[PDB]
């Protein structure tokens, strides 16, 4: 037993991690088969970084100016180009540790393991949720861009983030492996802000049962509620709607537990209304809300 | 305040 | 910006978990060179598990009890024997992927990585501190035993940890890499119970510094304190003590952020004391203790 | 109630 923010192993990605430098500009890339990926604000020195025209940068760059290393071997660059706000750089040499892959898109409420890399080496791994409003709270340096959010399938990785920038608030934003940002964001350094955020309720739910597993029972009650009951105090408490499909989703949990989702949700709802009263859920004395139903499944059961 | 780009410097 | 619970890079101890299975009990271990490290249990029935002599349950055992599978392939074994709590299976291949390794026990209050696995398989890594009472708490199913925990420096893996057990209040206990376990529990299905833990206070200041860092300020006030004075606050809420070896080792985030160790004491007094009144810090309505000083400078620097 | 050996079942 027990219950833990846990990363997917991080091997498969640490191989394919490279580092990018253009000018004094330095940043990570990814290397699968015979392309690298980056961020395209390397090819900006700091003057450029306030209202750059990617596309003047760029052309005014060839494949040299691009420095490419894989450890202490450099990768010639042969091509470039660049697709939305990353630069695809072909380099001379496939990586032979290019894993199984796919590049995909996730949405608010998904969760996803964060290698953080500086000048192409791992650093470290931990879990991360993407927010309701498209930011992730994550743990990012200078030098950080570049570093990739990924899932693992049956040694299938998929590549789901690519790390570019910090809003004032210290929160981050990035792009999917195709260079469109998640949320409402560009990079450039201006002033942005995020979306008010909301609390994924689905996954509150998840890590109730998640606790309930784990012998956690003391915030369970005899009520059940309404979907649309539960609706206006989730309004209330800027928590996500449930949708009928994050009920379905929570079936393997509810019928584990022997808990209607409904029956949780009253407790939802008793814990928004009064709170904890100095007790803890899973060592916790917040609702926690970044594990998705999958991600208690994939933990409490099975590997 | 701004966004602040997370490249590096060399 | 930002702080999270960070482990470190898993791939050089993915490429030696390997799976062990004696009769119809199964686990994992830790395959090095040409020899194979995995909990001394997996030559016990359930049967055995209760009160088993492990002396006699492995002269009842010969090498080719033991199926080793590396993947999809099998390896030989070629020797057995047993050190503490951990039995030692010669192989006939040395694992082409042994990294640069050392066997380190660590100290109470240190945290390291764990790489969960079953079946042979990694499942997922996280941080893990060993408490006080040489417990951890983990994230640990049936099948996990011989998972490992680890720090790494440079290209070094310093294995410090291997899971055995579950005790019944839920945390999870096990030995270092030489079978020697940590904390007065020993690898039997019996009662068994950790003693009283407590709070590591030298990780719970070096968090709040790291908060500092972050910008998470409002803890923070203009009185001071002494050790002494600190001390008997802590040892009223069940706080380890503050030694000035843990004023040193504070020195480096003190200076940082200006904020002197005696002072950060002052605040972690008053939250003891008066609690947060619904505020947090770094994301948290409690105390953390599970990051040690070097976990944060670690992470606010951005080594790698 | 007793510890758990956490082995698996082959």
């Amino acid at each position: 037993s027990g219950f833990r923010k846990m990363a997917f192993p991080s091997g498969k990605v640490e191989g394919c991690m490279v580092q990018v430098t253009c000018g004094t500009t330095t940043l990570n890339g990814l290397w699968l088969d015979d392309v690298v990926y980056c961020p395209r604000h390397v090819i900006c020195t700091s003057e450029d970084m306030l209202n750059p025209n990617y596309e003047d940068l760029l052309i005014r760059k060839s494949n040299h100016n691009f420095l490419v290393q894989a450890g202490n071997v450099q990768l010639r660059v042969i091509g470039h180009s660049m697709q939305n706000c990353v630069l695809k750089l072909k380099v001379d040499t496939a990586n032979p540790k290019t894993p199984k892959y796919k590049f995909v898109r996730i949405q608010p409420g998904q969760t996803f393991s964060v290698l953080a890399c500086y000048n192409g080496s791992p650093s470290g791994v931990y879990q991360c949720a993407m927010r309701p409003n498209f930011t992730i709270k994550g743990s990012f340096l200078n030098g950080s861009a570049g570093s990739v959010g990924f899932n693992i399938d049956y040694d299938c990785v998929s590549f789901c983030y690519m790390h570019h920038m910090e809003l004032p608030t210290g929160v981050h934003a990035g792009t999917d492996l195709e260079g469109n940002f998640y949320g409402p964001f560009v990079d450039r350094q201006t002033a942005q802000a995020a979306g008010t955020d909301t609390t994924i309720t689905v996954n509150v739910l998840a890590w109730l049962y998640a606790a309930v597993i784990n012998g956690d029972r003391w915030f369970l009650n005899r009520f059940t509620t309404t979907l649309n009951d539960f609706n206006l105090v989730a309004m209330k408490y800027n928590y996500e709607p449930l949708t009928q499909d994050h009920v379905d989703i929570l079936g393997p949990l509810s019928a584990q537990t022997g808990i209607a989702v409904l029956d949780m949700c009253a407790s939802l709802k008793e814990l928004l209304q009064n709170g904890m009263n100095g007790r803890t859920i899973l060592g916790s004395a917040l609702l926690e809300d970044e594990f998705t139903p999958f991600d208690v499944v994939r933990q409490c059961s099975g590997v | 305040a701004t966004v602040r780009l997370q490249a590096g410097n060399a």
